[PDB]
């Protein structure tokens, strides 16, 4: 069941003006643990992991919670942002 | 030993003009060398304030056109005029040039005639004139 | 009132709006020195002095979204104030500005540090390297569409007079863009000779560049001069040359990740041990300290000369090593004077003490020790026999005999504080090996 074109545009404006996600204590420990493991891996030398990767994981976790209209970031929203960043930095489907 | 040479550059020898002979350049061309940050740029800023017609230019900031005579135009008559450069406006003083080693190849060839006959011969756009410097 | 409006001033022109059958304004009445000494502003300055520890409070209040780099933020505080402009009566104008350059791998938030000092300074202009060529950096000679006169439009080094010039990507700049930079860091002037306009404009700005390595990351196997595409002439004019290396560490990455998540959650800084200073009150403390001109003391002049000898001797012995830095140029000696004079302005003192000289010399040693590791070992607490051997070397220096009858060395040990029983055991030990 695919959503129509005009119905997809209304979901973006309504979620970006009424739902404000917040970082919980459970989602912080997942991002911190995933950020330290990426900088310590020897296979991540193809792309320089700087301070932008720490802010990119928080922006992707907050944008994922806006789709489900949730005001809190759980552990499910942190696993999607971690898998999306590993595919763009390493290039392999883990 | 460095200040004793610059003092003689401000005075300089006389100009024994000849009628049937060539013109001899009586100026003193001094060139400073060595490691930088040794009060080299401060000397060029002090001679300019003493000489009434001294100028201060850089190496890459002035090519072979800014030192000679750039063909400018008047903003009143809209005609092709000839404006003097850094080497022509200093008729009687000391010219201070910074970063002499950072000059282009087209600019170093023009100074060969200024340090010998003290004349700048420009032949561009059908205008072959000799400027005295 | 004619012949009184200078190009580049911010005044309040009062007049009448009369049309012309075009609309003109008939003139009727017409920086850091324009702020008056208001009683309400002076009360806010004294509130920060009585609180105690003003040097460390303003050093941590800048850039609340950047964790770490305590020594890097300390040099940015003195850049807003600066030294004194001692004008010699002979005709020499000593430059009082500080030239600080930030280096390292592009990941220590270099773009955030350049924009933080631009919003704080009232006359700061931020620019890049490739986006601003030689025309946008110096001055553009455009044509007037009315009077048809060749004017001089101010660029980045002209509009930011008496302020801080923020330049991004100093390594990706062209060769024609470093011409005016060499003149500002030496004479604070811009030599323009285009379109028949041979005028010189003053540029008393604070250049704060940010270089980047050519190979992206830093290479410890290569020399520091070859890793950065910058000549040695530009490094001699810069006073402080930092090098923030991105060293992977589990302790530094854990504290940095927690500070980032706290900013993107509460839109504020984490609670520390002091209240953050608002940028509206920080400008009042910097402008008030610029009016005070501290004078160098006579007792502190001997410590500056002795520090320059030890600094020049260490750089000469490291010329053939792997960490071969720049030569001990005389420009580096004047940088310590400008840093020590700027530290006295924050303490509201007209005389430079010994603490200001040691604090200024510490910032230079930190930027130079960024290449070495944090492994320092020192041990000097062995048996007291070595201290007694130093007394025997004094007798051999004046004479040089290894006789057994020693009647003058015993009189020197008693004046020190050692006992006579332990002295007999040290002489017999050295006499066995014939020393």
């Amino acid at each position: 069941k695919l959503v129509t074109i005009p119905f997809l545009r209304k979901y973006v404006q309504y979620a970006k003006e009424r739902v404000i996600p917040q970082l919980t204590q459970e989602a912080i420990n997942v991002i911190v643990k995933n950020y330290t493991d990426l900088r310590n891996d020897d296979n991540t030398k193809k792309s320089p992991i700087t301070a932008r990767t720490l802010e990119t994981l928080i922006r992707l976790a907050t944008a994922h919670a806006k789709v489900r209209l949730s005001k809190t970031v759980n552990k499910v929203d942190a696993k999607v942002a971690a898998n999306l960043l590993r595919f763009a930095l390493l290039g392999e489907d883990i | 030993d460095v200040k004793k040479g610059i003092l003689l550059q401000l005075f300089g020898g006389t100009n024994k003009t000849f009628t049937k002979g060539g013109r001899y350049r009586g100026d003193i061309n001094i060139l400073l060398c060595g490691d930088p940050s040794t009060s080299k740029s401060q000397i060029l800023q002090y001679v300019h304030k003493i000489t009434p017609r001294g100028v201060y230019t850089s190496g890459k900031g002035s090519s072979a056109v800014g030192l000679t005579a750039y063909i400018t135009r008047d903003v009143d008559t809209k005609q092709l005029v000839l404006e003097s450069g850094a080497l022509v406006l200093s008729d009687g003083g000391v010219c201070c040039i910074d970063e002499f080693d950072k000059m282009s190849d087209s600019t170093r060839s023009v100074l060969h005639e200024v340090m010998e006959q003290q004349t700048i011969s420009i032949a561009k756009a059908g205008i072959i004139t000799t400027l005295n410097a | 009132l004619v012949r009184s409006l200078s190009p580049g001033d911010i005044v309040d022109v009062t007049g009448i709006f009369l049309p012309a059958p075009e609309t003109y304004l008939e003139a009727q009445f017409v920086k850091f020195a324009s702020f008056s000494l208001t009683s309400d502003v002076e009360e806010r300055v004294m509130e920060l002095i009585t609180s105690g520890d003003v040097y460390n409070r303003l050093a941590k209040s800048i850039a609340p979204e950047i964790y770490g780099n305590l020594d890097v933020k300390k040099a940015l505080l003195l850049l807003l104030v600066g030294g004194v402009d001692k004008r010699v009566g002979d005709g020499m104008k000593i430059r009082g500005d500080i030239n600080v350059c930030l280096m390292g791998d592009p990941g220590v938030a270099k773009s955030q540090l350049l924009k933080a000092i631009c919003k704080i300074s009232p006359r700061g202009v931020y620019t890049t390297g490739k986006g601003s060529s030689g025309v946008g950096l110096t001055a553009a000679v455009m044509k007037d569409p009315v009077t048809d006169e060749m004017i001089l439009e101010g660029g980045a080094l002209v509009l930011a007079d008496n302020g801080i010039c923020c330049i991004d990507e100093f390594d990706k700049m062209d060769e024609s863009d470093r011409t005016a930079i060499h003149e500002v860091m030496e004479q604070q002037t811009i030599s323009i000779s285009k379109a028949g306009i041979n005028t010189t404009l003053n540029a008393r700005t604070s250049i704060l560049a940010a270089a980047n390595p050519l190979y992206g990351r830093y290479n410890p196997r290569l020399s520091p001069l070859d890793n950065i595409n910058l000549p040695a002439a530009l490094l001699s004019r810069f006073d402080i040359l930092f090098l923030m290396l991105d060293i992977p560490s589990r302790d530094d990455d854990e504290k940095l990740a927690e500070h980032v998540t706290y900013v993107h959650m509460h839109n504020k800084q984490p609670d520390l041990d002091f209240t953050p200073v608002e940028p509206s009150k920080m400008r009042e403390y910097i402008a008030y300290a610029k009016t005070k001109r501290p004078v160098m003391s006579e007792a502190v002049n001997d410590y500056v000369v002795q520090a320059y000898i030890r600094l020049r001797q260490d750089s000469k012995r490291e010329m053939d090593s792997k960490f071969s830095f720049g030569q001990a140029t005389p420009r580096t000696l004047l940088g310590i004077i400008r840093l020590s004079q700027a530290l006295a302005k924050l303490r509201l003192a007209d005389m430079v003490d010994i603490d200001d000289v040691e604090e200024a010399l510490r910032l230079v040693r930190v930027s130079k020790e960024s290449l070495y590791q944090e492994t320092n070992k020192s041990k000097e607490d062995e048996s007291p026999t070595t201290k007694i051997f130093t007394i025997i070397k004094k007798m051999l220096q004046e004479t040089g005999k290894n006789t057994l009858s020693y009647e003058n060395i015993v009189k020197t040990v008693r004046l020190r504080g050692f006992t006579m029983l332990q002295l007999s055991n040290c002489i017999q030990e050295y006499s066995y090996l014939n020393v």
